[PDB]
DNA sequence: TTTTTTTTTTT
């Protein structure tokens, strides 16, 4: 069953859905979540208990996505450098050879944000992505990281939110006080035709391996952020209902943006009397970005500056290199590679740990949420 | 009996087949299978075994222990019957009486246990006789688990001219065997699965010598002795000779106090004191 | 030739092929050495007949290096194959044991590892009626029910019983008009002449990690009959082997819209695939030192807590169940309950000891007890097992203990000091058993715990719930340098080691034999060594403000008394593990106290009860504190974190004349202190420390 | 507690623990006689006919 | 006789 795509929504309405019929090799081309773009006849379907009534199907023939990312035919480094058109890889190339490029992605991915040089940052490596490694007695160490943004009123947090799930492919957009924990997470629907308790797939499944955009999510119930957290710490979503069990794999990054407690972050208590999110929660996140309002007078104007040029100028004034297109080839390109630890880098690594305990330290001074 | 818990204890099938050791326990099996009987009717009691079976049983198992080195399997004994359902071989009656009589548990004096036995001989006191044989029965299965003991734990010493063994009271069931009568059947049980069992060839032609505590209080075992076992064994004794002669020489404590001979009472203090002139003497 | 141009199907169905297939069975049943002149299927043959077992196992191997044809012309059209090979090995065994007759007169050949292993999501129309090996977990097993297999009615107007027809599993039988009065009727089956046989359904899914790999887990159906059903249980992981025929249903045209059909495993082998010689183990554990080599065994990789690894390892064996002769029922299962901050591999305790114990289960506290639910297969109304009479003789795994509920808290204490349930539910009125030992961990409060209060307080359980349970581990933290690196060069090796570029063999094994071949008895020499330690101990406790070892303890204790003995072998009491019992419930008791009177109670019986430890432990205990009191004294007016802070020596020996040793030299030497990043300097006096 | 849930009974026992150590000697006595391991089985049926017959 | 979502009375 295919469901009408976004781009196509008449403003005001709900979107309409239709059953397609794949009958032949063609049988598991499309998946849940997937975006494909079939192409067969219209039918009329009669009602065969009365053999009327009729009802339109989509007969298709042939299944294929929508864009494809890399246009010769739809999973190594190989396999894709073979796709790769003449002037598509002479651009990888130079990409991967340029310097300064952790600052060409940032300028060229949110040109509309003046300032907060340490937030991009963080998105970027979130994009990227970790190395997921499977110990050899069976757990999995999770890959992939997930970042919070909690601040003051207008900072740029939806902002952040949404530059990332229009540019990501295979990315979902949910707000918090509009969800449940059976929609994020996974369902069990009676089926009368087949009389039995199926499996839904939720936000937090058809966003598999992309990224799921979370935002407000303090204004989540207290049951909602636990089905939640017992994803993010696994990494699965377990399910035990009427007559189903089942253990489903969930590799999301979550990007969340929250509120502090009564609008205004105070920089005199630590984050756990700030924010309303569970204990648990606050452990599974591992980088978070409290931005604050400083009341200054120099940003005032350069903020100024940048909204009036972009809403005078409306589509020029943004001069980024590395066209969109061009970065999501880069970026299914350069996350194949499972980079290793020199020794002398595993030495530098414990000394860090070693210098960022004592920070914490007694006496002098004092942080929040504990190393 | 069900057939299967009664070739699992005769000391003559428990010996042949070595029903103590993982390794020949599927003789058993394949002696059965070699039969057509189900081994879910096998572990029944024989008298609500079908009928279909029991035809020629005591021919097809005959025939097939020729297959096995069990050629002596049918004897020659007598049987009666009273009335509608009363069928006794003659040898039921003797290890019913010999159980009767001996019986673990004391209540009174030692005439107390021979007049029940005196009773149940008489066929108006069948209530005694289908009593004691499930003390029969008890027993039984709990000498195989001592045989077991003593075999898989290699507790028969080459002490010279004469094998030996002893007991531990920590083993369960040993208590049962603590009178001076029930003591001799043990041992000459004893000795058929010891001569089966053994890879050598001189301890297969000595006889044994057996001891197990008697009195705790006086701190005392009971001793006793039994002729070389072989399949044509005269069954001449020597022991009670030898016991006497031995104690003499020592000068220990004993005491002759049955009638046979060969069974004595001795400090646990003069054991070794005894045994070492003993060894000597026999030579 | 026995090729010619006709289907598969259809030439193994004519006399001529049918007689040569049927001959060639026998000759290779018969004559089928391997490497070694042994007559396989005479050994196996008999193996199964001294079982009454009727079922032989066919290796394909095999068959396809003695027989080039038949192991091609078998996956083909295997609905007729198999059949004449059971009339070979019948032929075969009623020649090597002529009265067989007597058991089952019908023979079945399994088949094992076709060479086509193969998922359970790409079976498409191409396999109907084919022989296949799949593979996945079970999620549902109806009861055994009997199905017709031979059925035969008797018709209403003659007293005559009809034919013998064979029931096929797609449509039900149907028998003709009656041949004698040709009473064309509804006719009734007769139970005494028809032939019946097990039956059993089952539902098999995708392995969890296996396959399923970016979307949802697909199923399907099994047919297990007469000598396979109870062949497995529901999150068993089986490889089925069978017939994959469809059958036409009339619903599922009904809700498609377009004709189609159902399809079923007609399952012909099932072969699980889970986790199912003393004279090592005597040496070994005539060790007289098994201890040490088996307490760094468990917790494989996670660093420290040698402290916790003795209690769970005196957990995982148990003790001993004795039954008091005065109808009392005492319990012989050992209960923990750790606690402490986040983020110290608590739960990765759980998860390995999941895996080292046998019929563990597992569970998290945010069904326990059996609940009636609806059948997936069968759709009637049952009861189905809960998560506490699964682990009737193992193990239970509870995991987020704090946030059980009311009713999850009032259904647990009833398991612990009785051992068994009752369910008065919907269903009917019952009373099973439960024998688990319970293994959880629970929160502290606050995010943190803290020692100023009893562990009563950080813990937020029910207080008389903290009883049933024999030890009480306090998990902590502490910022520490030295051990910083330890744990972080740690972490950091365990990531080089895991990406794409005690064994435990011996205590496994060991857990099974050490549980069966020990039966611990009890002497009373150590009745009164014991009640010296009571009577004064009771008034040092109650002396403050704390309850001291009451009769629950006393009984953890005596049940940890033959803890060892199942790893030693002992099974004797002796004062010597005496010493050891009494150390642990002391030692899951101080730590369960007040600021100062879990240092009072120390100074008193830590130094009382001549703890059987190590002489140098009790050296670090000094110089470990002064030197990190003198870190914190240096960060309190500079707050720099020095690189290489200094300790003079004078310091040690002072708080040294306490316990009486005054041994540096022979500390200085061994090289249990270097690991700790220490030093010394003869004429400097310095303990200099590193890191 | 209040003075009223207080006296809704008749009859109030302060309990008290005993530390002494001949105390502890009637302490250590009752150790072993767990170790190990007029009458009730009478009692009850004396009081099931006792309860029943006099007024 | 099961989930899931949404409104209103009740402990
Ligand atoms: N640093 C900034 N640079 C440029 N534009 C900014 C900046 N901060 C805010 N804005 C603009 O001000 C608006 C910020 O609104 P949002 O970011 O949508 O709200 P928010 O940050 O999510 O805060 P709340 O909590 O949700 S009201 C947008 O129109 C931004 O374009
Ligand atoms: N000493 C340690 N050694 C190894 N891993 C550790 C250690 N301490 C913490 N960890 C890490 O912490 C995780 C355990 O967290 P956990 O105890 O489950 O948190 P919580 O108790 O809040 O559920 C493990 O996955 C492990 O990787
Ligand atoms: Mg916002
Ligand atoms: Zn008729």
């Amino acid at each position: 069953r295919i469901q009408e795509t976004q781009a196509e929504l008449p403003r005001g309405s709900i979107p309409r859905s239709l059953e397609v019929i794949l009958r032949a090799e063609a049988v598991e081309s499309a998946q849940a979540g997937d975006k494909c773009d079939f192409t067969g006849t219209l039918i009329v379907v009669p009602d065969v208990s009365k053999l009327l009534s009729y009802r339109l199907v989509f007969l298709a023939c042939c299944v294929a996505p929508t864009n494809p990312r890399f246009g010769g035919k739809e999973q190594t480094a190989e396999s894709i450098k073979n796709q790769m058109t003449v002037k598509e890889w002479e651009k990888v190339f130079e990409m991967s050879q340029d310097k300064n490029l952790y600052h060409n992605l940032c300028t060229s991915l949110f040109p509309t944000i003046h300032g907060n040089d340490e937030v991009k940052r963080g998105v970027l490596l979130m994009l990227f992505g970790g190395v997921p490694k499977t110990t050899g007695e069976g757990t999995s160490l999770r890959g992939d990281i997930n970042v919070c943004i909690v601040g003051d009123p207008s900072t740029a947090k939806s902002q952040f939110l949404k530059h990332v799930e229009e540019f990501s492919p295979r990315a979902v957009y949910t707000s918090g006080k509009a969800s449940s924990a059976a929609g994020l997470t996974a369902a069990v629907v009676r089926d009368e035709e087949s009389h039995e308790f199926v499996i839904e797939a939720g936000a937090l499944m058809l966003a598999d391996n992309g990224v799921c955009c979370i935002d407000e999510f303090d204004k989540m119930d207290v049951r909602d952020q636990v089905a939640i957290h017992e994803a993010m710490e696994q990494q699965t979503i377990s399910i035990t209902k009427a007559g189903v069990k089942a253990t489903l794999n969930a590799r999301t990054s979550i990007l969340a943006a929250a509120n502090p407690i009564s609008g205004h972050y105070d920089r005199s208590k630590s984050l756990k009397q700030n924010i309303n999110l569970s204990a648990p929660i606050m452990s599974r996140f591992d980088l978070f970005f409290i931005l604050v309002d400083e009341c200054n007078e120099v940003t005032d104007y350069a903020i100024a500056r940048r909204i009036v040029d972009l809403h005078s100028r409306i589509e020029e004034s943004i001069d980024r290199v590395y066209s969109l297109d061009d970065i999501r080839r880069y970026l299914l390109f350069a996350r194949q590679f499972k980079p290793k630890i020199s020794k002398e880098s595993e030495d530098f690594i414990v000394e860090q740990y070693k210098h960022l305990r004592q920070r914490d330290g007694s006496g002098v001074t004092k942080s929040s949420w504990r190393i | 009996w069900s057939l299967h818990d009664s070739l699992c204890n005769t000391s003559y099938t428990a010996a042949r087949f070595k029903l103590w050791s993982v390794h020949g326990q599927k003789r058993l099996q394949e002696f059965l299978a070699d039969m057509g009987l189900p081994l879910k009717q096998v572990k029944q009691k024989f008298q609500a075994m079908d009928i279909s079976l029991k035809e020629n049983l005591r021919e097809m198992i005959e025939q097939s222990a020729n297959k096995f080195g069990m050629k002596d399997m049918r004897v020659q004994t007598f049987s009666i019957h009273f009335g509608f359902k009363h069928k006794f071989l003659a040898s039921d009656v003797v290890f019913a009486t010999m159980s009767l009589m001996e019986s673990p548990e004391k209540d009174g004096s030692g005439t107390d246990h021979f007049i029940q036995a005196l009773d149940s001989l008489s066929r108006s006191n069948l209530d005694k006789l289908y009593h004691g044989l499930e003390l029969a029965k008890k027993q039984l299965r709990a000498t195989q688990q001592t045989i077991a003991s003593c075999l898989c734990t290699n507790l028969v010493i080459s002490q010279g001219p004469f094998l030996y063994c002893s007991l531990m009271e920590g083993t369960p069931d040993v208590m049962l065997f603590s009178r001076p009568a029930s003591l001799s059947l043990l041992s000459k049980h004893l000795l058929k699965s010891f001569v089966c069992s053994t890879k050598n060839r001189r301890c297969k032609l000595l006889p044994l010598v057996m001891a197990a505590p008697l009195s705790m209080e006086h701190g005392t075992v009971t001793v006793v002795g039994i002729p070389p076992e072989t399949d044509s064994s005269d069954r001449k004794n020597f022991f009670g000779r030898a016991f006497e002669k031995a104690a003499e020489s020592t000068s220990s404590r004993m005491l002759h106090n049955h009638f046979d001979l060969s069974v004595i009472e001795l400090k646990a203090e003069d054991r070794s004191k005894f045994l070492d002139a003993l060894i000597s003497l026999l030579s | 030739e026995d090729l010619k141009g006709h289907s598969v199907r259809e030439w193994v169905s004519m006399a001529g092929p049918r007689l040569e297939i049927h001959h060639r069975f026998k000759n290779f049943l018969r004559t089928h050495v391997d490497s070694h002149g042994h007559n396989v299927f005479k050994e196996r043959i008999s193996d199964m007949c001294k079982e009454n077992r009727e079922s032989l196992v066919v290796n394909y191997e095999d068959l396809a290096a003695r027989e080039h044809v038949l192991a091609y012309f078998l996956p083909e059209a295997p609905a007729e194959l198999l059949q004449i090979f059971d009339e070979a090995a019948l032929e075969v065994v009623l020649a090597m044991y002529p009265k067989y007759d007597r058991i089952t007169n019908h023979i079945h050949v399994r088949i094992s590892h076709l060479p086509l292993v193969e998922e359970l999501r790409s079976l498409r129309q191409l396999h109907l009626n084919q022989l296949i090996r799949t593979s996945g977990v079970v999620t549902s097993c109806t009861g055994v029910l009997p199905q017709l297999s031979m059925v035969k009615y008797n018709c209403n107007k003659c007293n005559f019983v009809l034919g013998p027809f064979c029931q096929s599993q797609n449509q039900e039988v149907k028998p003709g008009s009656c041949p004698e009065c040709q009473s064309a009727g509804p006719f009734e089956v007769n139970m005494e002449e028809t032939i019946y046989q097990n039956y059993q359904r089952i539902r098999i899914q995708e392995s969890p990690g296996k396959v399923a790999a970016g979307r949802l887990p697909r199923s399907k159906d099994a047919i297990l009959l007469a000598d396979l059903v109870d062949s497995c249980k529901p999150g068993d992981e089986i490889e089925l082997t069978g017939i994959y025929h469809n059958n036409y249903d009339g619903s599922l045209n009904t809700a498609n819209g377009f004709p189609v059909f159902a399809t079923v495993i007609l399952a012909n082998h099932v072969a699980k695939k889970d986790n199912k010689d003393v004279k090592m183990i005597t040496s070994l554990s005539k060790d007289q030192q098994i201890g040490e080599k088996i307490f760094a065994s468990i917790a494989p990789s996670i660093y420290g807590h040698e402290d916790i690894k003795r209690g769970l390892a005196l957990a995982l064996f148990g003790g001993e169940p004795k039954n008091p002769g005065g109808k009392h029922k005492v319990r012989g299962d050992i209960n923990v309950l750790l606690c402490g901050d986040p983020g110290t591999a608590k739960s990765q305790f759980l998860k390995y000891i999941e895996k080292v114990s046998s019929r563990a289960i597992f569970t998290t506290g945010q069904g326990l007890t059996a609940y009636v639910q609806r059948h997936p297969v069968s759709r009637e109304w049952t009861l189905e097992a809960g998560a506490l009479v699964l682990a009737d003789r193992g193990v239970c795994l509870i995991d987020e203990f704090d946030k059980m509920n009311d009713q999850d808290r009032t259904s647990i204490h009833e398991a612990m000091e009785q051992q068994s349930i009752s369910i008065s539910k919907a269903g009917i009125v019952t009373s099973l058993q439960a024998r688990c030992t319970v293994i959880a961990a629970a929160n502290p409060i606050g995010g943190r715990y803290d020692p100023s209060l009893t562990f009563s307080e950080n813990v937020d359980l029910t207080e008389p719930i903290i009883s049933r349970f024999d030890i009480l581990c306090v998990v902590r933290d502490t910022v520490d340098p030295v051990q910083d690196e330890m744990l972080a060069r740690f972490v950091v090796g365990s990531h080089v080691r895991h990406h794409p570029s005690l064994p435990q063999e011996v205590l496994k094994k060991y857990i099974i034999y050490a549980k069966e071949r020990v039966h611990p008895k009890l002497n009373q020499m150590d009745q009164d060594k014991v009640a010296k330690m009571y009577s004064d101990l009771r008034k040092e406790s109650m002396a403050t403000g704390s309850i001291p070892i009451t009769v629950r303890h006393i009984e953890s204790m005596i049940r940890m008394a033959e803890a060892h003995a199942r790893i030693h072998l002992r099974d004797y009491v002796i004062e010597d593990d005496v010493n050891m019992a009494i150390r642990v419930m002391l030692e899951s008791f101080i730590d369960t106290q007040k600021f100062s009177v879990m240092r009072s109670m120390r100074k008193t019986f830590a130094r009382y009860l001549s703890f059987r430890r190590d002489n140098n432990e009790l050296l670090l205990f000094i110089l470990k504190q002064l030197v990190a009191e003198q870190v914190t004294y240096q960060r309190n007016r500079f707050g720099a974190q020095q690189d290489t802070i200094e300790v003079p020596e004078k310091d040690l020996v002072d708080k040294a004349r306490q316990i009486n040793i005054h041994n540096l030299s022979a500390f200085y030497d061994s090289e249990l202190f270097r690991m700790n990043k220490f030093s010394h300097d003869l004429k400097r006096k310095m303990i200099l420390q590193q890191f | 507690f209040m003075p009223t849930i207080l006296s809704r009974f008749d009859m109030i026992f302060i309990v008290k623990d005993e530390h002494n150590e001949e105390r502890d000697v009637m302490l250590a006595k009752h150790v072993i006689t767990l170790h190990v391991s007029i009458d009730l089985a009478k009692l009850k049926k004396f009081i099931a006919y006792c309860r029943v017959k006099c007024g």
